[PDB]
RNA sequence: AAAACUUUCAGCAACGGAUCUCUUGGCUCUCGCAUCGAUGAAGAACGCAGCGAAAUGCGAUACGUAAUGUGAAUUG
RNA sequence: UCUAGCGAAACCACAGCCUGGGGAACGGGCCAGGCAA
RNA sequence: UUGAGAAGCUCAGACGAGUAGGCAGGCGUGGAGGUUUGUGACGAAGCCUUGGGCGUGAGCCUGGGUCGAACAGCCUCUAGUGCAGAUCUUGGUGGAAGUAGC
RNA sequence: AGAGCAUAGCUGUUGGGACCCGAAAGAUGGUGAACCAUCUAGUAGCUGGUUC
RNA sequence: UUUCAAUGGCCCGUCUUGAAACACGGACCAAGGAGUCUAGCAUCUAUGCGAGUGUUUGGGUGAUGAAAACCCAUCCGCGAA
RNA sequence: AGCUAAAUAUUGGCGAGAGACCGAUAGCGAACAAGUAGAGUGAUCGAAAGAUGAAAAGAACUUUGAAAAGAGAGUUAAAUAGUACGUGAAAUUGCUGAAAGGGAAGCAUUGGAAAUCAGUCUUACCUGGGUGAGAUCAGUAGUCUCUCGAGACUAUGCA
């Protein structure tokens, strides 16, 4: 499966994919939406917050705030799956970050929503040599 | 005699851009109130007959040669006599084997190729 | 050109014949050439498949391997041959199939048929 | 299955049967499961045998790969080659030059920079004129160069480079794809003009040791560690990696070591494949072929020639 | 005369066709090496999945930091700082 | 004024199933021939396969037997 | 009432500050205007 | 002086709105007999693309990317031959809308 | 000190389902006032559309 | 090509109305989609023959599609009066 | 009061040969499970639905997940052919990059700017000599096809 991102080749990068999953296509755009480019870890603390009613899912796009737990109960095995793909890896677990995530419209049979999660790395090395 | 043309952009379609479904190729609105079609200030022209070029420029690319198309290597040798106003342009479906067989025949003869270096690569 | 009426020459009525055809027809659309020294030496040029039967591929990816003909797979037209394999994904071998017009027969299955059916087309052992 | 020519129920009949061949995937998986967190031994055989494929693995049997234990021959027969000079006690110092294809563009010459960025001491001449690959190098023979490296490009794009070893070694011809500029490369870095250090990695066969062999003697024998520029010349399924890199070591848990270095790409990034080795000067005819590929041949992945 | 005028055109025409045949034959003018959709594609292919099964970056790193365990520099490069030298130490040791 | 939002354009991924190629189908014309049933027809239902989903085939002699051939395959 | 979960149909040239005059409505587009964030 | 596609080449002058309507020359699609000793796995047809051209225009030729088995120029023959509408037929898809709500 | 006849084309006209779409039908024969099937391409000065 | 700057330009088709005003039809895209086939009549032109004219009802024939082509007997039609 | 062949008809039945015919919204209502599903008390009505590839080689295995599935990995010429399978257009939607964004937008002219392509070419001609050549040239010798000489050559010398 050819993805969307330039980067998620073995460098730095885990994937992960969710064909016709069986949520609302707005509700899963929000969430995405709102969790890229944070942390791994910070994420999936953020949709224990969610859960938990701690935070809300600002609603943009398509509108404020809400508090959905079957997106993001697809999301959370997304991302598991996500970091259990970068184990099998073997990168740096502790620097990982949401790079990409993109929520496509499925089939019309309920709406369904493909959902597509990249994890990668953040890095910078110094130059010296002056 | 250059290559002076009346004009370069092309007639579109009335109202061909706001909608999909209108194509872009010039077509004539017979439109009874059609204002556009009128002539009015602010619209789009219209293709006239006074819009033709030179009789003596018409077919030419702007370096002065008329494009003249060569199937095969055949069509290349007829061209001995007129390279200095036509340019022998490779038809598109001409496998790179015989492509090569058309340019390296036409740079002897003297003729010029107007799609030289399609589909094929130069080694030193 | 063909001159009979009872011959036909449409590609949908033809190709409907081919893939229309049962097993006694089949048997026939599976033929396969003689070599070249053995051809003479019966004076016939083609004869159908068989079981058992040693040949030798003459074209595909599979070209000059030689053997013989585990079984006959008609309602494909394909031929099976011993140790013309192809590994599958769980280590077994899938054997492919060859097509009965381009193997060449070196050694037939001498049955009492086969050679009534060598002297009958005006040949002999 | 595809005996039954209806679409609505050959889609049916796979649907069932790709449910019922997960369903018992499943039970079986489950039962491995649940007897392997029984006795672990049953899960160490297991791992120790059930090793995935892979086309380095599953890789076709060719004899001149070379064994791990150095054998004297090779290296009789490599201590007095055309670049022993680089490798003995001479040392000597390569100089190169880089060149074009003839009435070449500005897009070579802003990616031989970069390649001129990664080859310190390392002129470059424009080509000009009727003059061929064959007359430069016999001028750069008595001129003081080494190698020779050309960059042909037409249409525009840069796509073959073809470098001969001055003054009578061999000549390679590969061809360039997925050259990207150092703009075009996220988190792209300025390069210096430290000397930097060359790394090669799979080069396991014979003719590959020779074209890794030919690249070493393109680079200055001493590096500059305190620059720390990294130079990889890296060979997966006869595709030459280029690249280049500045790495500064960093405290990595995940590495058993401890330590592991951040990378950051300098530019320049290309593909190469070698499509012939030349011996002489480089001449396309009347040239004697080291090695020139069957594209046919090719086509079994399982198979490699570097 | 119109029909000796063509014909000693065509002479002029031809006689220059055959100074410029020659011409190019003295010119070792390049060959035209054409291209090919299924070779281009393939080998497009075979590549993007070995850069994949190349792991660039793990295995630059990986003998890398072996090539500062076996210590090809000196006593101690200028690459290298003491904070991690320090792990180096303990490791080697 | 940036973000958000709104807008255009490009890259990429979905969505959709047009276009192009064909094609064991349809339609059209010509041509040859004469053949159902109280000796139970056409039609219908129920059955029957080493396993059939439809589908054909078959009738407790059931995806047919006898006989004449062909001569080694059926095939998930 | 809120939070989840499941979720239409109607309608749809395109829009949407007015002020006046603009002769045939003209305001929903034109010109003078202000507004316009 | 070569300028006889005499259906050619050449010279001169005036002229140019347009509905209903009349006349003329062309462009394009499917197939048909002739033809190009035509093109095509070294890539046909198709498709997309801010690549380059040609024509007043209908349209055409070509580069790149995909693509994978056919296709075309010319002279004639022929017709189920050219779309923006028909509260048009069929399929698809949006805003409305996460709205009415359950 | 006859100028027609025959074929092909063009435009025109008259019929034929007659450029395309649209008016309650009616009749025959059936099914359990209703409904179905055909005759039917029943009927229009009118309506909307009629393509480089 | 996108964008900006200055100048500009009332939504298209139909119908209505001198004209508009209008009232209609239009959510968007793809594909399908409407002077055709035939007998009669008259006209113009082209062709063959010309006081003639028209083989194809049919018969003869056609070995390589034989439903084609090729050939003509007895009438007959329309002209000539 | 009666019979009677052949010449003639034929949208059915048993077969057959073709076509300037349609080419999956067409041609039958049906290229396939087609009068089939399904609708209707009923008579009747009645569809949608073709294409992986040469070969299934239909994705072993490892791993995450309760699974479904995903990620590695494999097959293949190609997975930009993965059974939602030929090509994959438009509408339409999501992500990214870009510029722009005071109640529209929209297009047209003229440019500018950014971004990007068009196409580059002294090179050949003439003249001078030397050097080796060849021939359509020999104060030259043969064969072949044509119609003496017009070609294609084979020797031999290079004036």
């Amino acid at each position: 499966v050819r993805y969307s991102a330039s980067p998620a080749l073995e460098t730095k990068c885990a994937k992960a994919r969710g064909a016709y999953l069986r949520t609302h296509f707005k509700n899963s755009r929000e969430v995405a939406f709102t969790i890229n480019g944070m942390s791994l870890k910070k994420a999936f603390i953020f949709l224990d917050n969610v859960k938990e009613h701690k935070q809300a899912v600002p609603f943009r796009r398509f509108n404020q705030a809400r508090w959905p737990v079957k997106s993001v109960k697809f999301f959370y095995d997304l991302l598991k799956n996500a970091e259990a793909n970068a184990e099998a890896k073997g990168l740096d677990m502790d620097k990982l970050i949401i790079k990409h995530v993109q929520v496509n419209a499925a089939p019309k049979q309920s709406s369904p929503s493909h959902i597509e999660i990249i994890v990668a790395e953040e890095e910078e090395a110094v130059p010296k040599a002056n | 005699v250059n290559i002076i043309k009346k004009r370069t952009k092309p007639f579109k379609r009335h109202q061909s851009d706001r909608f999909k479904r209108v194509g872009e190729s010039w077509r004539k609105p017979r439109g009874i109130d059609s204002c556009v079609r009128r002539r009015f200030r602010g619209t789009i022209s219209m293709p006239k007959i006074g819009y033709g070029n030179n009789k003596k420029t018409r077919y030419c690319m702007p370096n002065g040669l008329k494009a003249f198309l060569v199937r095969n290597v055949s069509d290349v040798e007829l061209l001995l006599m007129h390279n200095k106003t036509y340019a022998a342009e490779i038809a598109g479906n001409v496998s790179a084997r015989k492509r090569v067989e058309i340019v390296e025949k036409a740079r002897a003869l003297g003729v010029k190729v107007t799609n030289a270096g399609a589909k094929v690569r130069s080694q030193e | 050109m063909k001159f009979s009426r009872d011959v036909t020459s449409s590609r949908r009525k033809q190709r409907k014949a081919h893939f229309g055809a049962p097993s006694s027809v089949r048997r026939v659309l599976m033929s396969a050439p003689l070599s070249k020294e053995l051809r003479e030496q019966y004076k016939i040029r083609s004869l159908p498949v068989r079981r058992d039967d040693q040949i030798t591929v003459i074209r595909g990816s599979n070209k000059g391997r030689e053997g013989k003909i585990t079984s006959v797979y008609r309602k494909k037209f394909l031929l099976l041959i011993e140790r013309v394999t192809r590994e599958k994904a769980n280590g077994a071998s899938a054997p492919v199939g060859i097509d009965a017009s381009k193997v060449v027969i070196t050694k037939l299955h001498l049955d009492k048929d086969r050679k009534d059916l060598i002297v009958r087309k005006g040949g002999k052992v | 299955m595809g005996k039954i020519k209806n679409k609505i129920v050959r889609q049916q009949q796979y649907m069932k049967a790709l449910h019922q061949k997960n369903k018992d995937k499943l039970e079986r998986r489950k039962e491995r499961a649940k007897e392997e967190e029984k006795d672990p031994e049953k899960k160490r055989l297991r791992l120790s045998e059930n090793i995935p494929a892979t086309i380095e693995s599953k890789r076709v049997y060719d004899e001149t790969i070379i064994e791990d234990k150095p054998d004297e021959e090779l290296q009789a027969e490599l201590k007095d080659d055309e670049f022993s000079a680089y490798f003995s006690e001479e040392r000597k110092v390569p100089k190169l030059l880089v060149t074009t294809s003839k009435r070449a563009s500005r897009k070579c010459y802003d990616f031989a920079s970069e390649l001129l960025d990664c080859f310190p001491n390392a002129e470059f001449r424009k080509r000009t004129g009727d003059i061929e690959v064959h007359e430069i190098a016999e001028a750069a023979a008595k001129r003081g160069y080494t190698d020779l490296l050309v960059l042909n490009e037409d249409r525009k794009k840069t796509n073959a480079l073809t470098l001969v070893h001055l003054p009578n070694g061999p000549s390679f011809y590969f061809t360039l794809s997925n050259l990207q500029t150092a703009k075009e490369i996220s988190n792209h870095g300025r390069s210096t003009g430290h000397i930097p250090e060359l790394i090669i990695n799979n080069f396991s066969t014979r003719l590959g040791m020779t074209v890794a062999r030919a690249f070493q003697s393109l680079f200055i024998q001493t590096p500059q560690i305190q620059g720390r520029q990294v130079v990889t010349i890296h060979c997966q399924r006869d595709f030459l990696f280029f690249r280049r890199h500045r790495y500064a070591f960093r405290e990595k848990s995940n590495m058993p070591d401890g330590i592991g270095t951040g990378l950051q790409e300098l530019g320049p990034r290309f593909t190469m494949r070698l499509r012939m080795v030349q011996k002489g000067v480089w001449d396309r005819k009347e040239g004697e072929v080291f090695f020139e590929s069957n594209a046919g041949e090719e086509s079994d992945r399982r198979k490699f020639w570097l | 005369g119109r029909q000796i005028h063509r014909c000693k055109q065509r002479l002029t025409r031809l006689t220059q066709y055959l100074l410029k045949a020659r011409r190019l034959a003295l010119k070792h003018q390049p060959a035209l090496i054409p291209i090919k959709p299924k070779q281009a594609h393939r080998e497009a292919s075979r590549e993007r999945k070995a850069l994949i099964a190349a792991k660039l970056e793990k295995n630059i790193e990986k003998e890398l930091v072996k090539r500062l365990k076996s210590g090809v520099y000196g006593d101690q490069p200028l690459n290298v700082n003491e904070e991690i030298w320090n792990k180096v130490l303990a490791a080697r040791e």
